[PDB]
C-alpha cells in the first residue's frame, strides 16, 4: 500500500480513466439528466 | 490499424502539440497542393507561355 | 507548479512558432 504515491496514481490514472468508454444506468426524475455524449466528452480536457 | 493507435498515443496525451500539428499539417498541404497544380498547368498547354515566343529578344 | 509550468512553456512554444512564422513566411522550409 505505502509503495502507491503520485506517480503510480497518475500512471493507474491515466490506464483507466482518461478517454476510455463508460456504462451508465439511471431512474426516476432523470428528463434533466445530460445525454451520453457529454459524459463521454468530459473524460478528457482540452485545457492541457 | 495499431498505426493509428501509435499516432493517436503519439500526439494527443496534451493539447498545445495538437495545436501545432495541425498548424504544421495547414502549411505543408498548402505547399503540396500549390506543386501539384502548378505542375499540372504547366503540362496541360505546353508552348504558350511567356518564355516559349520567339522573338522575346528582337526589337532592340 | 511543474506541470503548470511546463504547460505554460507548451503554450508559450506554440504561440512563438506561430509569430515566427508570421514574421518570416518561407514557402519551401
Ligand atoms: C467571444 C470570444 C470568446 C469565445 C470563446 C468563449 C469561451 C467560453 C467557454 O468557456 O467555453 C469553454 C467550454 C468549456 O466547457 P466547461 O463546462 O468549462 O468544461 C469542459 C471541460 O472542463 C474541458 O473543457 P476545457 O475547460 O478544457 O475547455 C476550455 C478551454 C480552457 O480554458 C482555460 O481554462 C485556459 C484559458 C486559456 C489558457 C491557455 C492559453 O480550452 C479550450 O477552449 C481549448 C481551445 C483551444 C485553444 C484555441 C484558442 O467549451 C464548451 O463547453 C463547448 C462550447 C462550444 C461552443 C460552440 C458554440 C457554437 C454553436 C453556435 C454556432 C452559431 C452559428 C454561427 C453562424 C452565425 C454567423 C454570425
Amino acid at each position: 500500500i505505502d509503495a502507491v504515491d503520485a506517480s503510480t496514481i497518475k500512471r493507474v490514472a491515466n490506464r483507466f480513466i482518461y478517454d476510455k468508454d463508460i456504462a451508465i444506468a439511471a431512474m426516476g426524475p432523470i428528463q434533466r439528466l445530460p445525454d451520453y455524449n457529454w459524459f463521454r466528452r468530459r473524460t478528457y480536457w482540452n485545457r492541457y | 490499424g495499431g498505426i493509428f493507435e501509435a499516432l493517436y498515443k503519439v500526439l494527443m496525451r496534451r493539447n498545445s502539440v495538437y495545436v501545432t500539428f495541425v498548424i504544421a499539417g495547414a502549411f505543408v498541404g498548402e505547399r503540396a497542393v500549390d506543386y501539384g497544380v502548378h505542375k499540372l498547368w504547366e503540362h496541360n498547354n505546353v508552348g504558350k507561355r511567356y518564355e516559349d515566343i520567339s522573338v522575346l529578344g528582337q526589337r532592340q | 507548479i511543474q506541470p503548470t509550468d511546463v504547460k505554460a512553456a507548451a503554450m508559450w512554444g506554440v504561440a512563438a512558432a506561430t509569430g515566427g512564422l508570421y514574421l518570416i513566411q518561407p514557402w519551401g522550409w
